[PDB]
RNA sequence: GCGAGAGACCGAUAGCGAACAAGUACAGUGAUGGAAAGAUGAAAAGAACUUUGAAAAGAGAGUGAAAAAGUACGUGAAAUUGUUGAAAGGGAAGGGCUUGAGAUCAGACUUGGUACCGGGCCAG
RNA sequence: UGCUGUAAAGCUGGGUCGAACGGCCUCUAGUGCAGAUCUUGGUGGUAGUAGCAAAUAUUCAAAUGAGAACUUUGAAGACUGA
RNA sequence: UAACGAGAUUCCCACUGUCCCUAUCUACUAUCUAGCGAAACCACAGCCAAGGGAACGGGCUUGGCAGAAUCAGCGGGGAAAG
């Protein structure tokens, strides 16, 4: 018999299987399509999710009832110290897909990226890349030969870059190393850019501008094993149901005499790889700026950090990206910021953002001050102040 | 390295007992103190002074103090060459106190 | 008494037996197979680390719906346990066979567990009480354990010969 | 090593409950040899066995 | 019932329920119901003694024709199981037919006759 | 270990074992098992699995012992609450 | 027919997680370990689709396919068990 009444399916069949991500570092499935006429530039950057804040902004959207009027908006802070370029990979077009031909490395790799190649660094002789570092002996013709091979045969060139995780408050010492595709210019142009950027820092301001729409690649928050009621949002069974109610009552008809893949079942929830698109860049802050959180209307010399620091992260002492809204992942997660894969000319994409004010009250409670100076001005002298 | 040594420590039993079953808070304060002495003296043989047991249980099964000042002595002992002896230190307040070597 | 396997050189071997031991047969089979063929001192250190949960006994046959552990990676398994009663009975029998080898004058640093096996012993019956006035079995599955420590032309056809000879004559 | 009988005898000799009998923990051998009520009387008089004081229930708040 | 002699009877799941401390143990308020259970060895000669172990036991030794008879006792099947060895194994396995491979077994130089006569088998 | 018979089966090599047993001509029968939710006994897979979760609650030390979460004693923390 | 009713029924006030529409928290489980350790059930077993067929196959025919050993859950099937 048919359903008595119609209802939509619970959950999406396009995000199956609901399994744990194979890696905690989200991987760029697809890079922006290459245009030769553009200048040579990176297409992605790695950062760390610090926390969320609030801004106030004047809206520029004609025809809206909030046009030219202040809106209060949630924003996400991504701590993004400069990444270090250490390598370059060439890819070849084959009737079976892209194939990595050769990887050329820089002469010197920092300890934080050489820890990436170890499970037990403290017990090791730390021999990684020592013979390769010797390959640069006084002529580096092996390196020049591999670079010429990439120039001659590669169609896609990606750089190898690692985060400087020692500049973040994280206790982890392993850097995060990722391939970032180089777009723009010829293959030779890309190879020359990578070689000249070996062992150099690349900042976020060279990849992302303000008001850009960018995508976020991350692994979401893990929740462990979860029942169908919260994993899939199914209806709770009546209160008087025997053996429990956080279930799906019928998991299949008699035929097919199997359980179908489309039925909601209990299992692991969260910790999934997600690609989230169209997050607007409200701010590309600078770590050297002592007024990170100050705007043109709030001239309080103020960093982006809330009072008492970001909860369970610390302070953002680096360059940062302030994104509109929420991004997948948790605090301290490595986040991949990717350039948009299409050209959006909508007013939401082309609006120019000018911030009025950034909230820096404590996130550890109902904070009511933006600054210790404001706190002291409000409360006056305390006993501990003598 | 000296194998025979006495030091005074403050142990924060509050964070170690956070969320613990109320009828298991004093037994777990016993286990946390043993693990504390293993952490500091390096010995899995940890002996608790009965005056320490009285101080732990003084306010019942869930009345364990937030901080306790302990005197821990490593002494020569077996299957364990040394052992740690934990006994209480009576102080006015258990705040602001650092680790001290007792000569 | 007859052991299952007799040693090849009885002068370089020592044996031990334990019969009607009230220890789990399945656990004891797994712990015996975990040290079958080992050096005696290496197996003794290993069984101590098992008693201390520094290392595990891999459960290979009688392991249905038991837990998984990271201490099984050493043996390429996921299902391993730490059966203390079986380890203690096996340690007692290894100690006894080592005493027998010392009484024979053998050298303990050269001893190898060359033979060890577990058989079912006769069951010990008890009673369990069930819903609706029923009685069920509550048996024990005991073990017999035994172990031994050991110190460490071509005929050719007429034409096959003819071909061979004529090939020699070609090579001077 | 098992002073269960001695504690029962001491409770009967003293006239209190077993909860109020104190057996000297440092005199286990001597108490273990006290097989009779006569020997229990002797240890009670010597102070090896002590009648513990009653737990106070004060009527001060009721008054 | 008492006393005898027998059998083409049964041979310990049989024969009486009972070959045994059997109308016993045990059940049921009761009337009643009612089992299982034979076998070391000619003879206990039932393993002194040494050694490891808290002990049970083990290992040597000893008795014996035999311990491949140690009272958990003649022989000691099968189900089921351990170890060793051999082999096979992509959502069962097992079977028939056929050949290969490996293993085992067999057979004419015969009960051969006097360098030769002749024979056996497989083939051209 | 093989041989014989279409077969039911018979014979035989090796191992184990210890006191009786067979061929042939006949007689006789309580004479042949895969099944009967067969009978009695024995044994598996399930499976080291379900489980060992009511009645507030145990802890430190010493003694004893080969061995102590569970025994004894002491100290404490609790309960039954006439 | 006053009164009475763990009797059946309708409406109203109060009340509320019954619901919109779910979320969070506690203990005991489950879980993992040491020890202990059953039972139901069992022709052989265990991937699908169609066919034919005692007219709804795990086995047959034709296809799809198909890679050790497994853990927690689960209730589609075993026309599951009793
Ligand atoms: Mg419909
Ligand atoms: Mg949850
Ligand atoms: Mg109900
Ligand atoms: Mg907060
Ligand atoms: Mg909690
Ligand atoms: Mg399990
Ligand atoms: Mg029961
Ligand atoms: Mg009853
Ligand atoms: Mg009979
Ligand atoms: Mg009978
Ligand atoms: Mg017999
Ligand atoms: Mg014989
Ligand atoms: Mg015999
Ligand atoms: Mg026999
Ligand atoms: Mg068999
Ligand atoms: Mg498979
Ligand atoms: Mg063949
Ligand atoms: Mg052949
Ligand atoms: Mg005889
Ligand atoms: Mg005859
Ligand atoms: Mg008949
Ligand atoms: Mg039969
Ligand atoms: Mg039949
Ligand atoms: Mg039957
Ligand atoms: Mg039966
Ligand atoms: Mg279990
Ligand atoms: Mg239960
Ligand atoms: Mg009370
Ligand atoms: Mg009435
Ligand atoms: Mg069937
Ligand atoms: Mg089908
Ligand atoms: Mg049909
Ligand atoms: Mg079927
Ligand atoms: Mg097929
Ligand atoms: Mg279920
Ligand atoms: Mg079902």
């Amino acid at each position: 018999s048919h359903r008595k009444y119609e209802a939509p399916r619970h959950g999406s069949l396009g995000f199956l299987p609901r399994k744990r991500a194979a890696k905690q570092r989200g991987r760029v499935k697809s890079f922006p399509k290459d245009v030769k006429s553009k200048p040579v530039a990176l297409t992605a950057f790695l950062g760390y999710k610090a926390g969320m804040t609030t801004i106030v902004r004047d809206l520029d959207r004609p025809g809206s009832k909030m046009h030219k009027r202040e809106v209060v908006e949630a924003a996400t802070v991504v701590d993004t110290p400069p990444m270090v370029v250490v390598g370059v990979v060439g890819y070849v077009e084959t009737p079976r897909g892209l194939r990595s031909l050769t990887t050329v490395w820089a002469e010197h790799l920092s300890e934080e990226v050489r820890r990436r190649f170890y499970k037990n660094w403290y017990k090791s002789k730390k021999k990684a890349f020592t013979k390769y570092s010797g390959k640069y002996a006084t002529d580096a013709k092996q390196v020049e030969t591999e670079l010429a091979r990439i120039k001659k045969y590669a169609s896609v060139v990606r750089v190898l870059a690692h985060t400087q995780i020692k500049k973040t408050p994280l206790s982890q010492k392993k850097a995060h190393l990722a391939e970032i595709q180089i777009n723009g210019g010829s293959v030779s142009d890309k190879v020359d850019w990578a070689k000249e950027h070996f062992e150099k820092e690349v900042s976020v301001d060279s990849v992302f501008e303000q008001d850009e729409m960018i995508d976020v690649i991350a692994v979401t928050k893990g929740h462990g094993f979860e029942g169908v009621t919260h994993r899939w949002g199914t209806k709770k069974l009546p209160r008087k149901t025997h053996r429990g109610l956080r279930k799906v009552a019928c998991i299949g008809a008699w035929h097919p005499a199997n359980v179908n893949w489309t039925v909601a079942r209990a299992g692991q929830n969260g910790y999934h790889h997600r690609t989230s698109i169209n997050h607007k860049v409200y701010r590309v802050g600078k770590g050297t700026d002592e007024a990170n959180g100050a705007t043109e209307f709030d001239r309080t010399k103020k960093t982006i950090n809330p009072m008492g620091g970001f909860v369970r992260y610390g302070n953002v002492n680096n360059d940062f990206v302030l994104l509109k809204g929420s991004i997948p992942g948790v605090k301290k997660r490595v986040v991949t910021l990717r350039k948009s894969l299409y050209v959006d000319t909508s007013r939401r994409a082309v609006e120019k953002v000018n911030l009025k004010w950034i909230d820096t009250a404590s996130r550890f409670g109902k904070g009511r001050f933006q600054t210790p100076a404001e706190k002291h001005a409000f409360m006056g002298t305390l006993k501990k102040d003598l | 390295l000296q194998d025979v040594v006495t030091r005074e420590y403050t142990i924060n039993l509050h964070k170690r007992l956070h969320g613990v079953n109320f009828k298991k808070r004093a037994p777990k304060a016993v286990k946390e103190i043993k693990k504390f002495a293993t952490l500091h003296m390096g010995t899995t043989d940890v002996r608790l002074d009965p005056k320490l047991n009285i101080a732990i249980w003084k306010r019942g099964v869930q009345g364990v103090e937030n901080r306790m000042r302990l005197r821990i002595s490593r002494k020569r002992n077996a299957k364990e060459k040394l052992f740690a002896y934990v006994e209480p230190v009576i102080v006015p307040s258990t705040k602001g106190l650092q680790t001290v070597v007792v000569e | 008494v007859r052991y299952a396997a007799t040693p090849a050189n009885p002068a370089k071997s020592a044996s031990a037996r334990g019969s009607y031991l009230r220890v789990s047969f399945k656990n004891t089979r797994e712990t015996a197979q975990a040290i079958n063929g080992w050096k005696l001192e290496k197996a003794q250190k290993y069984l101590d680390q098992v008693l201390d949960h520094q290392r595990a006994i891999p459960f290979r046959r009688y392991n249905s719906s038991i837990g998984r552990t990271g201490q099984g990676k050493e043996f390429g398994v996921t299902k391993a346990r730490w059966p203390a009663k079986s380890v203690n009975f096996v340690k007692d029998l290894l100690r006894n066979a080592q005493a027998n080898a010392e009484a024979k004058g053998l050298d303990s640093s050269k001893l190898v567990i060359s033979h060890i096996q577990v058989n079912h012993a006769p069951k010990q019956r008890r009673r369990t009480y069930r819903a609706h006035g029923r009685i069920n079995a509550y048996q024990s599955t005991p073990s017999h354990i035994e172990l031994t420590l050991t110190e460490e032309q071509i005929r050719l056809n007429s034409r096959q010969r003819g071909r061979l000879a004529s090939q020699k004559r070609l090579t001077a | 090593a098992n002073l269960r009988t001695q504690k029962r005898l001491a409770a009967s000799v003293i006239g209190v409950g077993k909860r109020k009998v104190w057996l000297d923990p440092n005199e286990t051998t001597e108490i273990a040899n006290a097989n009779s009520r006569s020997a229990i009387r002797k240890l009670y008089k010597n102070g090896t066995i002590v009648k513990k004081p009653e737990t106070v229930h004060s009527r001060s708040r009721a008054r």
